[PDB]
């Protein structure tokens, strides 16, 4: 199983800054590394695919990119609506694990 | 009173050109994987420049444009580079079995169709099901439940990938640099003839590739009136372009919800289906106001009897066939609908209940789009309530005895939906080299680019700087970038080199030795300088330019470099 970790593993910003958030491999997935964000008490939705392909729905505020072990998630122009758990997935080679998730607090 | 020749760089004469346009877009506007590929085009500029001609009258012909067969050409390149790297339903051409599906209610519109299907990753039939619209599916074997996807025996249907986006961006095109667009301005310009008041941009406006059938949606409206253009007019056979001075709004939905379900084909393939209705079943159907199209048309019918006379006008609908061609179409919300029209062009107006025209419109997915034979694009289920709410903003009408003529809703090609937006550009080549006649021997209030193109040589002379600091500085728009740039370099340097054989590389007023010679212009300095602008000078000296050009070079630089190798001793 392939080892994922990600960082700051606690996050805050204030509204309209921009944070990155780094998702780390022990092995290189190419492209292959999707990223999600988790609302407290519900399910997550996918905001990135293949590193950098970005779901419909999301506003282009939310970048990615990045290959092999090191991969990063850049939210620029921060919004309330941002709040939450985010959260790197490997769909390189199964078992597709997670990261430890990373918690973005809005100030 | 000998007068010698004098070489002039950054002449604001233009002549007609063909060129490849390359595309900008508002980078702020922006989503990726949309057919037009607009995220590839270059950012524009906030300031679009825009420099008003004085004096400048110019030819405008909308029926020869190239930029027309262009954007054509540009849009079905799009179109397939896009649909290529996607899925193909070959294996899906199968006999299918196919019941009425029970239930403005539709009334046997939608077929469940059960077929089985062989799979390349196994040795696999798997028996199947999917609902599909009447008009996907035509009928074989006489009365029996078999039938087959609409023109899978004439074309290979193509199942477009559902990441891709269909929503119009308003795309901007640009000339390559040392070519300009001209833009006529004239309120009630009717696509053809002179116009009087002409502007010269780099960029046109963004025109939203819309496509649709017999009304055209979005674009742009007319300023002062509604305005009809045709090519020869009389001839019956020809598209007559209608632009309205204010739109109608169109409120066009399909109510049924729906899912979808997906059938592998192959391994990381699958044909995108319909799956069980949710909800009831109701007509497609789109609302547009009766008072607004009333007033519409009496706008139109008022043009239409200006031009035709005073007779009769009425409108009919368009002569049965194929519904990709005898009825509405447009792509709103990714679903494709196709709607009967009828109701607006249903009534005579020579010299009443309902205040909504509800028009029925049916929904189709493998579409012979572009009018081809050989490739057909099956669009996969949207699974929602599109709501549309679009802008009518013209109108494509075709002319079929008693004094009456008969007009009919239709068209040609697509070219008829963007001449409605490209009416008004034109795109020039621009030549900044010339000559004059002048009273110097060698002797060894700014406008913007072009601003001085209406003005006499005179004045004009002293604004060439303008023109000298312009001209210059793997998809279909990479590739037609690249193209442009090319072109830029190679007229840039022709340009250059021009003046470097002359003895003039440095100047923008350059004194030769080569005498004027009368037969050339029997004219003083003050009838030519005072009197003729740039461009009829040139068109005046377009048959003696090449032997000017032959007496410059051969009598003032390959002889200055002899004369001056023989004075050093
Ligand atoms: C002429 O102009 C009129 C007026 O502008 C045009 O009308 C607009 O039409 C667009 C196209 O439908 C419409 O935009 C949608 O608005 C919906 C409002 O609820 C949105 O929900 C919808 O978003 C979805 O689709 C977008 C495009 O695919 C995606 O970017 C977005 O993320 C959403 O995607 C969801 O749905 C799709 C379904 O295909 C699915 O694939 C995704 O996974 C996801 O679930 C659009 O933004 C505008 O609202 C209309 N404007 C008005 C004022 O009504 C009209 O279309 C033009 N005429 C023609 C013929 O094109
Ligand atoms: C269309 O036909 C399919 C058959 O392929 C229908 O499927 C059956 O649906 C009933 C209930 O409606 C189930 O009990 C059966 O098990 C289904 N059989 C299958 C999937 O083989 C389907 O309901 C029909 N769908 C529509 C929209 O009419
Ligand atoms: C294929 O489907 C038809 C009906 O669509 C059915 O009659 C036939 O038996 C099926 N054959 C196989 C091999 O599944
Ligand atoms: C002429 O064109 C310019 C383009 O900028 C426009 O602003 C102006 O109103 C036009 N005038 C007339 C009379 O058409
Ligand atoms: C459609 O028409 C309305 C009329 O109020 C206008 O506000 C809107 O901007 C138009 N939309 C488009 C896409 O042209
Ligand atoms: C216009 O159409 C008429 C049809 O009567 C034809 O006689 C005429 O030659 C056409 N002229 C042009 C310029 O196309
Ligand atoms: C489609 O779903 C919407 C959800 O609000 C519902 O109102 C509508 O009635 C459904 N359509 C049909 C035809 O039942
Ligand atoms: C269209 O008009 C009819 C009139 O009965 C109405 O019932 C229907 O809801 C309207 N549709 C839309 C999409 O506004
Ligand atoms: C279309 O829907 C809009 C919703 O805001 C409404 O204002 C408008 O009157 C409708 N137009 C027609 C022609 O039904
Ligand atoms: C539209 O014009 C026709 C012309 O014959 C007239 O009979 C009809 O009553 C008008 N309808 C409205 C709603 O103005
Ligand atoms: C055309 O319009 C006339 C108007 O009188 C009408 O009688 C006729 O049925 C319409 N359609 C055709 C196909 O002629
Ligand atoms: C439009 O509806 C009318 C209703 O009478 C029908 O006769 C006509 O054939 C329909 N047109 C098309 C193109 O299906
Ligand atoms: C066209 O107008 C006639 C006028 O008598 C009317 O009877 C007919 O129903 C109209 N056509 C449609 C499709 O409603």
């Amino acid at each position: 199983d392939i080892q994922m970790t990600q960082s700051p593993s606690s996050l805050s910003a204030s509204v309209g800054d921009t944070v990155t958030i780094t998702c780390r491999a022990r092995h290189g997935v190419g492209e292959n590394l999707n990223w999600y964000q988790q609302k407290p008490g519900k399910a997550p939705k996918v905001l990135i695919y293949m590193a950098s392909s970005r779901q419909s729905g999301i506003p282009s505020r939310f970048r990615g990119g990045g290959s092999g072990t090191e991969f990063t998630l850049t939210i620029s122009s921060l919004q309330p609506e941002d709040f939450g758990t985010y959260h790197c997935q490997q769909s390189y080679s199964y078992p597709w694990t997670f990261g430890q998730g990373t918690k973005v607090e809005i100030k | 009173e000998k007068l010698w020749v004098t070489v002039y760089y950054g002449v604001p004469v233009w002549k007609d050109a063909e060129t490849t346009l390359f595309c900008a877009s508002d980078a702020k506007a922006t989503e990726k994987h949309n057919v037009w590929a607009t995220h590839a085009c270059v950012p524009t500029d906030p300031n679009p420049q825009e420099v008003v001609l004085e004096n400048v009258t110019e030819h405008f012909n909308m029926w020869k444009n190239n930029m027309v067969e262009q954007m054509q050409t540009d849009i079905i390149s799009l179109w397939d580079q896009s649909l290529k790297p996607c899925v193909k339903l070959t294996p899906l051409c199968v006999t299918l079995n196919c019941k009425d599906v029970n239930a403005t209610m539709e009334r046997g519109e939608i077929k469940n169709c059960s077929f089985n299907i062989t799979t390349e990753l196994r040795d696999k039939v798997q028996k199947v099901y999917a609902l599909f619209y009447k008009l996907d599916v035509v009928p074989i074997d006489n009365n029996n439940t078999s039938y087959r996807l609409i023109s899978c025996d004439t074309s290979v249907i193509t199942q477009a990938c559902p990441k891709i986006s269909f929503e119009p961006i308003p795309i901007h095109y640009c000339a390559p640099a040392g070519f300009a667009i001209l833009k006529c301005n004239d309120k009630t310009f009717n696509g053809k003839g002179p116009c009087k008041n002409v502007s010269t941009v780099q960029c046109t406006h963004g025109i939203r590739p819309v496509v649709s059938t017999q009304l055209l949606l979005n674009g742009s409206l007319a300023e002062e009136e509604v305005v009809i253009r045709s090519d020869n007019f009389t001839n019956n056979a020809k598209t007559i372009i209608v632009q309205l001075k204010e739109s109608v709004e169109i409120n066009c939905t399909r109510p049924n919800n729906y899912t979808r379900k997906s059938i592998r084909i192959g391994p990381g393939r699958a044909f995108y289906t319909m799956g069980e209705i949710i909800g009831d079943i109701r007509q497609a159907h789109c609302n547009i106001s009766r008072a607004k199209w009333n007033d519409t048309l009496k706008q139109i019918v008022i043009k239409l009897r200006e031009q035709f006379e005073n007779k009769t006008i009425v409108f009919n609908h368009s002569s049965g066939g194929d519904p990709e061609i005898v009825m509405h179409s447009f792509n709103c919300g990714g679903e494709f609908f196709y709607c009967n029209s009828t109701q607006l062009f249903n009534s005579t107006w020579n010299n009443t209940e309902g205040n909504t025209i509800t028009l029925p419109c049916r929904i189709k997915q493998i579409i012979n789009m572009w009018q081809r034979v050989g490739q057909a694009m099956y669009a996969p289920p949207i699974r929602g309530q599109i709501r549309c709410s679009s802008n009518i903003t013209g109108l494509l009408l075709t002319r079929d005895e008693n004094g009456t003529e008969i007009f009919r809703p239709g068209g040609g090609d697509m070219r008829d939906n963007w001449r409605s937006e490209l009416y008004k550009y034109k795109v020039v080549k621009i030549e900044p080299l010339g000559v004059a006649p002048t009273r110097c021997k060698r002797r060894v209030v700014r406008r913007g680019f072009l601003g001085a193109a209406g003005s006499t040589m005179g004045a004009a002379s002293m604004t060439l700087t303008v023109q000298a600091r312009n001209l210059l500085s793997l998809g279909v728009w990479g590739i037609k970038q690249l193209q442009a740039r090319v072109l830029a370099v190679e007229r840039y340097l022709r340009d250059q080199q021009l003046l470097g054989i002359w003895g003039c590389s440095g100047k923008l007023i350059c004194t030769t030795a080569v005498p004027w010679n009368a037969s050339w212009s029997n004219k003083s300095l003050d009838r030519i300088w005072n009197n003729m602008t740039w461009m009829e000078w040139e068109r005046e000296i377009d048959n003696y330019t090449s032997e000017i050009y032959t007496l410059i070079e051969e009598s003032q630089n390959q002889q200055e470099k002899n004369e001056q190798e023989l004075l050093c001793l």
